[PDB]
């Protein structure tokens, strides 16, 4: 049983409700959204970055067990070109919960992206024996938003 | 010059091109196809990074509205990009088991094809990845359990390529011959047989159409499945295969081609499948044909061989395309059974072609396939598809 800290804060959505087709049909992984409150994206779990996007909206990770974590601000966020985010950590990095990885401008963001929901899902959901999704308000890097049993 | 701007159009309508993209909006040049990619087995996550690499390249582009267009063979630009995801693919396929290996240059393989889309005849970028493309799927081949033969028949002074998917040489096999789109090619569709046609035992035969691909050399004329006409006769010299059962399967245009062959081979087919084939409507429809997005201009341009375009002119020739305005459909029914289905909205095909397509056929039905869920709304309809081709088959 490994908790997965919310990456960002705000209200968790189902993933299904995103507009976009491959994450809305679980094609990139299963999990959650997050309509995000906050301005910051921090490790989920405890592990190593995995991969980090050059538009600086979106990473990867690998929890020490084994889970793979893929965090995406927004839908069809990649055309703002990186604007409205900063890059904190680097692909390899360890990390722990809670551990900065990006930092973004909401306000800019609420404004030109198409869509601010935030996926937060499960990419090897293969090697993974069970996914209950958590639902409510999360704060970044404390209140946890799924639990996997690797 | 770069992909989007390769196409010579004429002052006059590159304007109505610029109306129409300030139209759409939409920040990329390329029709960007997210779930196909996926479904032929590009990774989801890896695609998105690879559109980052190149949304975020701040390089020149040919036009800043499409994060598409950049100029110059470096990092940014689409071919380079997918290319890079190309190597890395195959370059870790050096150290894998055999299974492993291949599926790894495969799907190298097809990222190489992306690398090229939507393929323009003049694109020198899109045709080393092409060649990348073939290679990759050559070696791929040798590394798999599965026979895929390349194949070579003479044609019009020159040859055809056709690629032999069999799942073993031990008895004769039924074989499909399959056809994709004007901006496909021939090798993006290895899933279609390794998990659905391979599994009941079904050879796959891939063929492209002429202007496209492996079959660029020949022109895009009247008569544009005499190629798949050629490989038809071709069947009764290739050991592996049941020349006696013969299906086909065709997606897109290439569909439109298949029910073509359909009623010029009614005695030598089985039977028939299409998939989001533009049969009428479209050809049909000027207003909507000088409308869609610059990308597919610059196909049509490119595989009807012309030197300069007239949006306005193009829409005209594209009526004959039509089955109704060549005849194939209006009196006489094909023997061979035809199963025409499409997504529910599909600007391209929409239940009515599926309609004609099913009528002027002998026990072909037309059955859409719903957007609930449009992945789970597919593989479905696909594996029915199969089972009915199995059954026609046999």
């Amino acid at each position: 049983a490994i908790e997965i800290i919310a990456p960002l804060s705000g209200e968790i959505v189902n993933i299904e409700d995103v507009p976009d087709v491959v994450f809305a049909e679980k094609i990139v992984g299963d999990g959650i959204a997050i309509k995000p409150t906050g301005n910051k994206m921090v490790a989920p779990v405890n592990g190593t970055i995995g991969k980090i996007f050059e538009t600086n909206h979106a990473f990867s990770i690998e929890s020490d067990d084994g889970v793979e974590l893929f965090v995406h601000f927004g839908i069809d966020t990649v055309e703002l070109k990186g604007e409205g985010f900063t890059r904190i950590a680097e692909e390899g990095q360890t990390v722990k919960a809670g551990d900065t990885v990006i930092e973004f401008d909401l306000a800019l963001l609420e404004e030109k992206a198409k869509s601010t929901l935030t996926p937060v899902v499960i990419s090897n959901m293969d090697e993974i024996k069970e996914l209950n999704k958590l639902s409510g308000s999360v704060v970044v890097g404390e209140t946890p938003v799924l639990r996997v049993t690797k | 010059k770069e992909t989007s701007a390769l196409t010579q159009y004429m002052p006059t309508s590159q304007s109505l091109l610029d109306e129409i993209k300030e139209k759409n909006g939409f920040s990329w040049y390329r029709n960007l196809r997210r779930l196909q990619w996926v479904w032929q087995g590009v990774d989801p996550i890896e695609q998105e990074q690879v559109l980052a690499r190149i949304a975020s390249s701040k390089h020149s582009r040919t036009d800043e509205q499409w994060l598409d267009t950049v100029m110059g063979y470096h990092s940014g630009n689409w071919a380079y990009e997918w290319t890079r995801l190309g190597m890395e693919h195959q370059k870790r396929a050096g150290e894998m088991t055999n299974e492993a290996a291949s599926e790894a240059l495969f799907s190298a393989s097809l990222c190489y094809s992306i690398a090229g889309y939507p393929h323009l005849k003049s694109d020198n970028l899109a045709i080393q990845a092409q060649v990348l493309a073939n290679s990759a799927y050559l070696e791929a081949a040798k590394k798999s359990k599965y026979i895929i033969k390349q194949l070579e028949i003479p044609f019009e002074k020159g040859k055809i390529t056709a690629h032999l998917h069999l799942t073993n040489t031990d008895k004769p096999h039924p074989v499909v011959i399959v056809s994709a789109g004007l901006d496909s090619l021939q090798t993006d569709m290895w899933r279609l047989f390794r998990d659905h046609l391979a599994k009941h035992d079904i050879a796959m035969l891939t063929v492209d159409m002429p202007s496209v691909g492996y079959s660029s050399k020949y022109p895009l004329t009247e008569d544009y499945s005499r190629l798949h006409q050629a490989v038809l006769n071709e069947l009764f010299s290739i050991p592996y295969v049941d020349h006696h059962r013969v299906g086909l399967i065709g997606f897109r245009f290439g569909g439109n081609a298949m029910v073509r062959l359909s009623f010029l081979e009614q005695e030598k087919i089985k039977a028939c499948v299409i998939l989001g084939a533009p049969i009428h409507d479209i050809f049909a429809s000027p207003q909507k044909l000088q409308q869609m997005p610059k990308m597919y201009l610059d196909v049509l341009a490119s595989r009807l061989g012309k030197s300069v375009v007239d949006i306005y002119s193009l829409s005209g020739q594209m009526a004959a395309w039509s089955l109704k305005v060549q005849g194939f459909l209006s009196s006489r029914k094909t023997k061979v059974p035809i199963l025409a289905m499409s997504l529910e909205g599909d600007p391209v095909s929409p239940y009515s072609d599926n309609q004609m397509v099913a009528f002027f056929s002998t026990y072909g039905k037309a059955k859409k396939i719903s957007s609930k869920t449009i992945t789970q709304g597919y593989e479905q309809s696909l594996d029915l598809a199969i089972k009915w081709l199995e059954d026609e088959l046999l």
